[PDB]
C-alpha cells in the first residue's frame, strides 16, 4: 500500500503482587492525584516518555499513552521503582499488551455511504451522530473510525503486525 | 372504452354487400378458413389529436 | 362537524387530575381540516373518494386541536397537533366534491 | 393557586426535530497572566489537580484537567521547563496575587 | 423522575381513528355512557343501479 | 403413487365441487375427499397464540409491560401502520431476551424503546431523524445514542441509510409556506411541488458535491429550501436572511446550517465560473442564488468541470506542507535505567508534605 | 409473485399459468377458463433459508371471464394490492 | 425483463422492477394499471 500506519497510544497493565496504601504513595509524591470522592485510583504522570498511569490499592496498574511497545515497558518499570522508592514490595510480573490505538492517512476522500452499502455487517454508519464511519472488522477484530478527511483510526489490535495488516487489508476496501 | 364482446357483436350486426351465392357454407369446425368459404374485413384506426 | 364538535369540545375543554394539583390540560380550539391520506412518508396529500375506493382506505380527514398545558408549571401552548381521523362524508362542507 | 406567576411560552410544536446531539459546556477562557498563574501553580505544586482545583475559585477541576492535557499536547517543552524549576509553597502572597487578579480582570470588565 | 411528565407524549392519535373507523364499518354502537347497544346502524350501499 | 402401476404422475384437478388425487396414466385415484371448515364455526372459534399457549406472555414484568406498552403508545402517536408496531414489538421482545438489557433502570429501557421504534421506521424505508424520536422521551440525546451504539454492537442487525430523498419530502412539508395563513405575508406563499423539485435537485447537487458525508442532514436540507425559496423569488427574497426564513416558517434553524448554506454558496460560485454568461455577470454570494435553476440546468458538466480543478473540511485546505509528520525513532530504553535523579524529583520533601497537609487540613 | 412455470417439453407456460404475463399477474385482454390462475402468489411459511409455498389466486366460475383491468396499488403497510376486473 | 405500466392520471408508459415503491415520475399518483396484452384472443360476434 505503501502507507505505515502510526502508532499513537498503548494501553498495558502489569500486577505488583503486593497491597499498596494509596494515601501514603499520594502523599510523598508530587505527580500523584487521589480523590477518594469520585475516583478511588491514584493518577501518575511520567514527562519523559509523556506517559499517564493509574495505580490502584489491590496491586494493579495500567498505563496509558505510550507509542511502543518498549516505551509502555520503560514507563511500567519506572512506576514499579518509584513505588519501590516509597517502602512497597513492587514486582514487574505479568505483563503484556492490552490495545493500541493508530491513526494514518490515506490522502483521497472516501465515500462513507458505499461502505455502508457494500459492508453493511460490518460497519455501522449513523452520520446523524458522528460525522466518522464505524468499521468493526471481525477477523482481526479491529475498530476503524473513518473521516471524509481520509484519516483513519484503528483500535483493538495486540502487537504493531495486527495494525499493519489491518491496514492493508482495510486499504483495497477504501481505494475501491 | 367499448367492451370486446360489444364491439364484435356490433361489428357482426354490420351487413357486408358481398354476393352470397358466390361463397359456400364453412365445415365444421376450420376455424383458420378458405379462400371460397371466408371474408376478411381489416379495421386498424389509431385516434389522435389534431 | 361546524357547530356540535365544538360544543362537545367546549363541554369537556378542561381536564385535570386529583394528584399533584395545579396541573390541567385545557383545550382550546378543535378543527378538521380538509381529507388527506397518511401514505406519504409523515406528510399529508389531497386524496379523491375513487382514489379511497380504489385503495380500500378511508376517506378521512385529519381532526387536530390547540391547547395549553403545564408541564414543570410553566405554561406550554400547542397550536397544531393531531388528535384523530374523521371519517368525511361525501358532498359533505369539507369534502373535496363539493 | 398561583396569581400572574407563569408566561405563556410556545416550544416544541410536534414538527420534524433538529437533531441537536451536542452539549456544550460552557468553560471559562483563559487569559495570559492566568495561563502564567497557572504554570506558576502547577510548577509549585505538581500536577495534583484537587490543589489546583482548590486555589482556583474561578475554575473548575474539569476546565483544569483540559488545560493540562492540551499544555502536554502542545507546549511539552514549557511544561518540561516549568516542571524542572522548583519554587517554595506560598500562601500569603498568593493570596494578595489573587486579589491583584482580581482587580485585574474587573479592569478588564470594566473596558 | 424530575423530567416533568406532559401529555403531548401521550396524545394518542389511534384511539379516535379505530373508534370511529370500527363504529362505521361494523355497524355496532356500544356507548356505556348511555348504555346504549345498538346494531345495524350502517349499511353497505347497494350499487345495483 | 398409482397402487397398480406405480406411476408418481399424480395430478390435483378440481371436479364438479370435488377435490381428489388422481393419476394422468391409468385415470385411477388414490385419496377422494377432502375435509374444510365451515364459516358458521370460524366466527365461533377463538385464537390462541403459541406464547400464551405455552406459558409466555404471562412471564411479562411489570416492567416488560410498561416498555411494550411505550412502545404502543409511541407508535401510536406517529400515526404508523399496526405492521409497525408489531415489528417494533417484535424487535423489543427479541432485544428483551438479553440479562444486562433486563436489567437496568427506565432510563436505558427508555432509550431503547425509542432505538427499536428508529430501528423499525429505518427498516421500511420511513425517514425519521433521531431528534424527533429523542423530543417524545424523557431522556437526553446522548446516552441514547450511547444506548444505540451499544445495541447496535451488542445484536448487529440490519441498518438501512437514511434516505435524502425522503428526507427532503418529509421535512419539506412541515413547512407553513405553502398555505396563505395570516401569520405569513402573500408574497412569501409558494407552490408545494416546484419547491420540493427545487430542493431535490439542490440536495442531489449537495450530494454529489461531498455535503452530505459527515454533516448531519437536516442543516443541508435547510440551506437546500432556504435557497430554493429564495431563487424563486429573488426579486422580494434575497433581502431576507435563514434567520427571518426560519422565524417565519417557525422551524428551528440548525446552527452550523448557515456555514452549510455558505459552502453550498460557494459549489455555486464554482458553478457560476463555468457557464460564459455567468462568469461575465460577475456574480457574487448574494446575486448567484437568481441563477440557481440555471446552475440545476447543467449541473453535471458544472460539477465535473470544478473536479477536474473533490471537497474538503476548511481547517485541511489550508495548503498543508506537512502531512503527518513522521515521529523520531526513540525506541532505545538504554541498558537497564537511563537515570536515578528523576525518582528523587518526582518524590515530596518533608517540607512539602507538611505544606500539603496544612493546605488541606 | 413467482413468473409462469413454463413447460420444459413444449417451452411455453402450462395451460393453469397460460394466460399470467412476465411478472406472474394476468394481463387483461384475455380470457380466463375455470381452474385457471389470476396471480402466482406464494407466502413464506417461516412468518434459515425462507420457504415459500405456493397459494395462487384460481378463478371460480362455470362460464368464461374476460379481463378489463388490473390495478395494482401500494398502501402503507407495503402491501401490494392487486385488483382484477373480470367481465362477462 | 422491462416491465411496463401504465399511471393513472399522466397515463404515462413506467418501467419498474420487482419490489420498488409503486409510483410515477412528474406526478404522486398510486394507481398503476398494467397495459393490454399482445397476445391473439378470438371473439364471437353470437
Ligand atoms: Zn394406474
Ligand atoms: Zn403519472
Amino acid at each position: 500500500s505503501g502507507i505505515v500506519p502510526q502508532l499513537q497510544n498503548i494501553v498495558s497493565t502489569v500486577n505488583l503482587g503486593c497491597k499498596l496504601d494509596l494515601k501514603t504513595i499520594a502523599l510523598r509524591a508530587r505527580n500523584a492525584e487521589y480523590n477518594p470522592k469520585r475516583f478511588a485510583a491514584v493518577i501518575m504522570r511520567i514527562r519523559e516518555p509523556r506517559t499517564t498511569a493509574l495505580i490502584f490499592s489491590s496491586g494493579k496498574m495500567v498505563c496509558t499513552g505510550a507509542k511502543s511497545e518498549e516505551q509502555s515497558r520503560l514507563a511500567a518499570r519506572k512506576y514499579a521503582r518509584v513505588v519501590q522508592k516509597l517502602g512497597f514490595p513492587a514486582k514487574f510480573l505479568d505483563f503484556k499488551i492490552q490495545n493500541m490505538v493508530g491513526s494514518c492517512d490515506v490522502k483521497f476522500p472516501i465515500r462513507l455511504e458505499g461502505l455502508v452499502l457494500t459492508h453493511q455487517q460490518f460497519s455501522s454508519y449513523e452520520p446523524e451522530l458522528f460525522p466518522g464511519l464505524i468499521y468493526r472488522m471481525i477477523k482481526p477484530r479491529i475498530v476503524l473510525l473513518i473521516f471524509v478527511s481520509g484519516k483513519v483510526v484503528l483500535t483493538g489490535a495486540k502487537v504493531r503486525a495486527e495494525i499493519y495488516e489491518a491496514f492493508e487489508n482495510i486499504y483495497p476496501i477504501l481505494k475501491g | 372504452i367499448v367492451q370486446d364482446e360489444i364491439l364484435a357483436h356490433r361489428l357482426g350486426l354490420i351487413p357486408i354487400h358481398a354476393d352470397p351465392r358466390l361463397f359456400e357454407y364453412r365445415n365444421q369446425g376450420d376455424e383458420e378458413g378458405t379462400e371460397i368459404d371466408t371474408l376478411q374485413f381489416r379495421l386498424q384506426v389509431r385516434c389522435t389529436r389534431n | 362537524i361546524n357547530v356540535e364538535i365544538k360544543k362537545i369540545m367546549k363541554a369537556n375543554e378542561k381536564v385535570t387530575s386529583d394528584a399533584d394539583p395545579m396541573w390541567y390540560l385545557k383545550y382550546l380550539n378543535i378543527y378538521v381540516g380538509l381529507p388527506d391520506v397518511e401514505e406519504s412518508f409523515n406528510v399529508t396529500r389531497p386524496v379523491s373518494p375513487h382514489e379511497c375506493r380504489l385503495r380500500d382506505m378511508t376517506y378521512s380527514a385529519p381532526i387536530t386541536v390547540d391547547i395549553e398545558y403545564t408541564r414543570g408549571s410553566q405554561r406550554i401552548i400547542r397550536n397544531a397537533l393531531p388528535i384523530g381521523r374523521m371519517p368525511i362524508m361525501l358532498r359533505s362542507s369539507n369534502c373535496v366534491l363539493t | 393557586c398561583v396569581v400572574e406567576e407563569n408566561d405563556p411560552i410556545f416550544e416544541r410544536g410536534s414538527t420534524t426535530t433538529y437533531s441537536s446531539f451536542r452539549k456544550n459546556y460552557y468553560s471559562k477562557p483563559w487569559s495570559n497572566k492566568e495561563t502564567d498563574m497557572f504554570f506558576l501553580a502547577i510548577s509549585m505544586v505538581g500536577t495534583d489537580f484537587s490543589m489546583i482545583g482548590q486555589l482556583f475559585p474561578h475554575r473548575a477541576r474539569i476546565e483544569i484537567k483540559n488545560k493540562f492535557k492540551r499544555e502536554e499536547k502542545t507546549n511539552g517543552w514549557r511544561i518540561d521547563k516549568a516542571f524542572q524549576e522548583k519554587r517554595p509553597f506560598d500562601f500569603d502572597f498568593f493570596a494578595h496575587l489573587l486579589q491583584k487578579v482580581l482587580a485585574e480582570e474587573e479592569k478588564r470588565k470594566q473596558k | 423522575r424530575a423530567a416533568q411528565f406532559d401529555v403531548v407524549k401521550h396524545m394518542r392519535q389511534d384511539q379516535i381513528t379505530n373508534g370511529m373507523v370500527n363504529a362505521i364499518s361494523t355497524g355496532n354502537w356500544s356507548l356505556k355512557r348511555f348504555k346504549m347497544d345498538r346494531q345495524g346502524v350502517t349499511q353497505v350501499l347497494s350499487r345495483l343501479s | 403413487r398409482c397402487p397398480d402401476c406405480g406411476s408418481t404422475e399424480l395430478v390435483e384437478d378440481s371436479h364438479y365441487s370435488q377435490s381428489q388425487l388422481v393419476c394422468s396414466d391409468c385415470g385411477c385415484v388414490v385419496t377422494e375427499g377432502v375435509l374444510t371448515t365451515t364459516f358458521s364455526d370460524e366466527g365461533n372459534l377463538r385464537e390462541v397464540t403459541y406464547s400464551r399457549s405455552t406459558g409466555e406472555n404471562e412471564q411479562v414484568s411489570r416492567s416488560q409491560q410498561r416498555g411494550l406498552r411505550r412502545v404502543r403508545d409511541l407508535c401510536r402517536v406517529l400515526q404508523l401502520p399496526p405492521t409497525f408496531e408489531d415489528t417494533a414489538v417484535a424487535y423489543y421482545q427479541q432485544a428483551y431476551r438479553h440479562s444486562g438489557i433486563r436489567a437496568a433502570r427506565l432510563q436505558k429501557k427508555e432509550v431503547l424503546v425509542g432505538c427499536c421504534v428508529l430501528i423499525t421506521c429505518r427498516q421500511h424505508n420511513w425517514p425519521l431523524t433521531m431528534g424527533a424520536i429523542c423530543t417524545l422521551l424523557y431522556a437526553d440525546l446522548d446516552v441514547f445514542s450511547s444506548t444505540y451504539m451499544q445495541i447496535v454492537k451488542l445484536l448487529g442487525l440490519d441498518v438501512p441509510s437514511l434516505c435524502l430523498a425522503e428526507l427532503v419530502k418529509t421535512y419539506c412539508s412541515s413547512f407553513k409556506l405553502f398555505q396563505a395563513s395570516p401569520s405569513v405575508p402573500a408574497k412569501y406563499v409558494e407552490d408545494k411541488e416546484k419547491m420540493l423539485s427545487r430542493t431535490m435537485q439542490l440536495v442531489e447537487l449537495a450530494n454529489e458535491t461531498w455535503l452530505v458525508t459527515g454533516r448531519h442532514p437536516l442543516p443541508v436540507i435547510t440551506a437546500a429550501t432556504f435557497l430554493a425559496w429564495q431563487s424563486l423569488q429573488p426579486a422580494d427574497r434575497l433581502s431576507c436572511s435563514l434567520a427571518r426564513f426560519c422565524k417565519l416558517a417557525n422551524v428551528d434553524l440548525p446552527y452550523p446550517a448557515s456555514s452549510r448554506l455558505q459552502e453550498l454558496l460557494a459549489v455555486l460560485l464554482r458553478m457560476a465560473e463555468q457557464l460564459a454568461w455567468l462568469r461575465v455577470l460577475r456574480l457574487d454570494k448574494r446575486s448567484v442564488v437568481k441563477h440557481i435553476g440555471d446552475l440545476l440546468q447543467h449541473r453535471q458538466s458544472l460539477v465535473r468541470s470544478a473536479f477536474r480543478d473533490l471537497l474538503l473540511p476548511p481547517c485541511m485546505l489550508k495548503s498543508p506542507k506537512r502531512i503527518c509528520p513522521v515521529p523520531p525513532v526513540s525506541t532505545v530504553t538504554g541498558d537497564e535505567n537511563i537515570s536515578d535523579s528523576e525518582i528523587e524529583q518526582y518524590l515530596r520533601t518533608p517540607q512539602e508534605v507538611r505544606d500539603f497537609q496544612r493546605a488541606q487540613a | 409473485v413467482m413468473g409462469p412455470m413454463l413447460d420444459a417439453a413444449t417451452r411455453k407456460p402450462i395451460w393453469r399459468h397460460e394466460i399470467l404475463d412476465a411478472d406472474g399477474i394476468c394481463s387483461p385482454g384475455e380470457k380466463v377458463e375455470n381452474k385457471q390462475v389470476l396471480v402466482n402468489k406464494s407466502m413464506p411459511t417461516v412468518t434459515q433459508q425462507p420457504q415459500y409455498k405456493d397459494v395462487p389466486i384460481t378463478y371460480k366460475g362455470a362460464t368464461d371471464s374476460y379481463i378489463e383491468k388490473v390495478m395494482i396499488s401500494s398502501n402503507a403497510e407495503d402491501a401490494f394490492l392487486i385488483k382484477m376486473l373480470l367481465r362477462q | 425483463q422491462p416491465m411496463i405500466y401504465i399511471c393513472g392520471e399522466c397515463h404515462t408508459e413506467n418501467e419498474i422492477k420487482s419490489r420498488d415503491p409503486i409510483r410515477c415520475r412528474e406526478c404522486g399518483y398510486r394507481i398503476m394499471y398494467k397495459k393490454r396484452t399482445k397476445r391473439l384472443v378470438v371473439f364471437d360476434a353470437r
